[PDB]
RNA sequence: GAUGUUAGGAGGGCAAAUCCGCCGAAUUUAAGCAUAUAAUUAAGCGGAAGAAAAGAAAAUAACUAUGAUUCCUUUAGUAACGGCGAGUGAACAAGGACCAGCUCAAACGGUUAAUCCUUCGUUUGGUGCAAACCUUUCGACGGAAUUGUCGUU
RNA sequence: UUUUAAUUUAUUCAUUGGAAUUUUUCAUGUCGAGUCGUGUUCUUUGAGAUUGGAGCACUAAUACGUGUGAUACAUUUCACA
RNA sequence: ACGGACCAAGGAGUCUAGCAAAUGUGCAAGUGUAUAUGAUUCUUUAAACAUUUUACGCAUAAUUAAUG
């Protein structure tokens, strides 16, 4: 990888491509984000905007164990479950699957998707959202909570 | 100063890896392949010689 | 800094050179590993190397749903599988004390294993023919027909693995067990605008029932 | 049942007789030297709680130490560094006073033998006092005990100079578990080595 | 949360007793001990003067001796344990 | 207590990569510099082993709960600290390697220290050509120990 | 050559103790003090109305206790140790 | 204006970490089998091969100091 390198193309061009006037210093601005502020300022606002300053309040041990929430929307709920048994269910309007999202590694379900019409499912999960309950019901479904 | 701590190893993908096995295999399957690299196979019956 | 960066944040500021090492004996280490507990079930002579392991429910809600292996069966374990801690270890059976079952379905299931084990057990005499029907709860000693016709036979290591879950995240119910009226949103609003009322609930039945 | 009214005699340090006697071995104590044998223990409830016992290779020296802080020692207040450092007065040392007492006499006064552990003794406005119980390591009553012979391993050579006793696990922060000591586990230094050393697989 | 260690905790996973519904399973020689060293040590001074602070019987002097047990004992609850003993002794004195 | 060229013993010094205590900077970075950083580092003093140190909860958690220590993957450049600037920065859970538990003190034992050591002897046998070594329990003597050894838990 | 597994064989006679669990009672015992803790000072820490350590001053309770539960308090539940 | 009396040999954008862009490659709402394990592999081999039907990272959802 060493003979792609781009400095082996400026082997005799005396200043190695860093310039003749400006030359190649070692730190001319500083180190790290030294001139942050004060002579860096511009790149730090343009770059990045809310970089100084703190905003809220201090969270002191956060073990986050306790707030673990993954989530699934609606509209993969049906897609969970393998093709052939999504064929019986949709063709058999008798019976409904009973989905435990929480054993596939989700814990709160989410609205946004469109279920199927006229196809009932029922959802088992630790939390649920308004708009994803109220769509498990629309379509003929019941929202379950286990933990 | 060279040191130890170069990168001397690499992680291959082990999907690619596997697909190099497999089109490897698919190439020593080929006469004239075999041929190109360099084997005097110009008197065995067929390339992909099996023996009991 | 330049241009649309990252902003830096490497911590290598002090001398790290004394600090980075690299693993150029990782395979020969799981080599030398390997070969050590080869040498050791050899050295033993027929017993696994391995000790039961009690089935426990890992903590936090994060891994509430999982199983693994703890360390130790409990007392109260021991004594339904019918054995004494100190009998127990000699057995290859862990035993902690510090570990309670404040559930019935681990307490059965945890027992259920030791029994499982118990009855794979077969016991070598202490002194070459000289079967005795043991103390503590170890099983009675085997003879030495059944030794020799089991020392050849392959052992059951899986009974030490963590048990696989029968995985039912999918099943089926009738449709007309559906029950529509249930709101599972509301149900969780509200259970968490009572909490804390209830906690006051459960303070004062607390100290009621502390006199 | 003699032992429990010792130590809840001990307990008291202000009636009137344990002041009394506190007052008049505090002031025989510092008549004494620095470093001396005593023959038996004089707290015999205390040091048979720590590990001392009645068999021959035991010994005990009552050692006095010097209280307050040490002060740094550069000559005068000449620090030559940052402000931060130009502290000579209020400078605490990491060992505490009982360390350093048992030291005195673990060095080299008594190097044959291994220190166990130490108490209190008494007090004084410029002394603290304390009594170091010692174990020959050679004293056969020592090495065929099935118990306390451990310390004839030569891996318990000056424990009091390792930190390796209780006012040592004191000093060090390992009388305190979980997150009230987090980092000093396995020693402060080796946890720190642990936390920054940096690994590299050969194969990234 | 709390919980409650009867009524098995409902299915759901918040509020008051959530979680699974797994099922649920549950001085002859001191005080003469006390006697005799006390017999033969006493009262500290700083115990004298709780003493007679609770002995003066006001409710100033009741405050006035919970305030000295604490700065002399350090913390509130050792303060006031200290105070409640030392009122228990002047009670059995008295009688 | 002293004192003993009384009998039998121990410590001292070297060596340090890893290891355990103490002591302890500044260069440096902050584009200046004083807090901060460098760094709980270098230098200095002391102390051990083939590993050391840590270690059998006055621990986590808040769960359907885990269960000594150490180390690896990760948590995580995260919670947090900080002229909140430069910079610094863990822990719990999870997956693994390994896996081991114990005893003093205190309790109880006085129709009986049931303990320990020194010295001098006796034999029960074994491997060695030899040199030497491993086993042996009957003691006797002199002491230590009730200001407490040993047994029980 | 070293050790270390499986495999060979043990049979009579005897009294001397010890151990685990299970039956029926007595009795709810012990549990580390100038220590913990608190204040202050310095240092250390990511630890922030202080993480540990140390100096100084004060100085505990007795298991119903006392320590932890990452914001200083008072009254108090709970869990863990 | 400074360096160069002459010749030979040596002589300077590299290595690691981390981020991004670009491009090539594999797979794709998944992707990477981490540490570690097994295996008649054990000169090579410190590499190759493999992983009894929710480890973890990143991605798959954002926003808010925050209860959410």
């Amino acid at each position: 990888a060493t003979r792609f390198k781009k400095n082996r193309k400026k082997r005799g061009h005396v200043s190695a491509g860093h310039g003749r006037v400006g030359k190649h210093r070692k730190h001319p601005g500083g180190r790290g984000k030294a001139g942050g502020l004060h002579h860096m300022r511009i790149n730090f606002d343009k770059y990045h905007p809310g970089y100084f300053g703190k905003v809220g309040m201090r969270h002191l041990n956060l073990l986050k164990n306790r707030t673990y929430c993954p989530t699934i929307n609606v509209d993969k709920l049906w897609g969970l479950l393998p093709e052939e048994k999504k064929k019986e269910f949709s063709e058999n309007k008798d019976i409904a699957p009973v989905i435990d999202v929480t054993r596939k590694g989700y814990f709160k379900v989410l609205g946004n998707g469109k279920l199927k019409h006229n196809q009932p499912i029922v959802v088992k999960a630790r939390y649920f959202s308004s708009v994803a309950e109220k769509k498990i019901k629309a379509v003929g479904g019941q929202c379950i909570l286990v933990a | 100063p060279t040191k130890i701590w170069r990168r001397w190893g690499r992680k291959v993908n082990l999907k690619e890896k596997r697909y190099a096995v497999c089109s490897s295999i698919a190439a020593s399957g080929v006469t004239s392949l075999v041929l190109a690299r360099g084997h005097r196979i110009s008197h065995l019956k067929e390339v992909p010689l099996v023996v009991s | 800094v330049a241009h649309n960066n990252v902003l830096p944040n490497v911590h290598l500021h002090k001398w790290w050179q004394r600090h980075v090492r690299v693993n150029f004996s990782k395979n020969i280490k799981k080599k030398k590993r390997r070969l050590l507990r080869e040498k050791r079930r050899k050295a033993n002579g027929g017993t696994p190397i391995e000790k039961l392991h009690p089935i426990v429910h890992c903590p936090t809600q994060r891994y509430n749903f999982r199983t693994r292996l703890g360390k130790g069966f409990t007392f109260e374990e021991l004594k339904g599988a019918g054995l004494t801690p100190r009998a127990a270890q000699t057995i290859g059976i862990c035993y902690d004390k510090r570990r309670k079952n404040r559930s019935e379905e681990s307490l059965t299931k945890n027992v259920e294993r030791l029994l499982k084990y118990k009855n794979s057990l077969v016991m070598i005499p202490l002194k070459k023919n000289k079967a005795k029907k043991g103390i503590g709860g170890i099983p009675a000693d085997a003879d030495k027909n059944t030794i020799k016709e089991f020392r050849n036979k392959k052992p059951l290591l899986s009974i030490f693995k963590k048990e696989k879950n029968t995985k039912p995240f999918y099943e089926t119910i009738e449709v007309s067990k559906i029950d529509k009226e249930f709101l599972a949103y509301k149900t969780l609003r509200r259970a968490k605008l009572a909490e804390r009322r209830k906690n006051r609930r459960q303070q004062k039945k607390d100290i009621k029932f502390k006199s | 049942g003699a032992y429990k009214y010792i130590q809840e005699i001990w307990k008291k340090k202000q009636s009137d007789a344990m002041h009394f006697l506190l007052r008049v071995r505090t002031w025989e104590y510092r008549q004494l030297p620095v470093v001396h044998r005593v023959s038996k223990p004089s707290r015999p409830d205390k040091a048979r709680r720590l590990g001392y016992k009645a068999i021959q290779g035991f010994v005990i020296y009552r050692v006095r130490v010097r209280r307050g802080d040490r002060k740094k020692r550069v000559k005068k207040g000449i620090v030559h560094g940052k402000p931060k450092h130009q502290g000579v007065h209020k400078q605490k040392s990491t060992r505490n006073l009982k360390s350093v007492a048992e030291g005195k006499v673990g060095k080299s006064i008594c190097g044959n033998l291994r220190v166990l552990n130490s108490y209190w003794v008494g007090q004084d406005a410029v002394y603290k006092y304390y009594e170091v119980i010692l174990v020959d390591p050679n004293h056969n009553a020592v090495r065929n005990n099935p118990k306390i012979n451990w310390i004839c391993n030569p891996v318990h050579k000056h424990r009091e100079l390792r930190g390796l006793t209780s006012a040592g696990k004191k000093y060090r922060g390992l009388r305190v578990k979980g997150h009230l000591s987090a980092k000093s586990r396995p020693s402060i230094r080796a946890n720190w080595k642990r936390r920054q050393l940096i690994k590299l697989r050969k194969c990234r | 949360g709390r919980k409650s260690t009867i009524k098995p905790a409902t299915g759901i996973a918040v509020g008051f007793n959530s979680g699974h519904v797994v099922t649920k399973r549950n001085s002859k020689r001191k005080e003469l001990i006390k006697d005799v060293v006390r017999e033969i040590t006493g009262f500290s001074p700083y115990e004298k003067r709780i003493i007679e602070l609770i002995k003066i019987g006001t409710s100033a002097s009741t405050k006035r001796s919970l305030k000295y047990a604490k700065k002399k004992l350090g913390t509130h609850k050792r303060g006031k344990a200290k105070r409640e003993e030392i009122q228990k002794v002047v009670i059995l004195q008295r009688r």
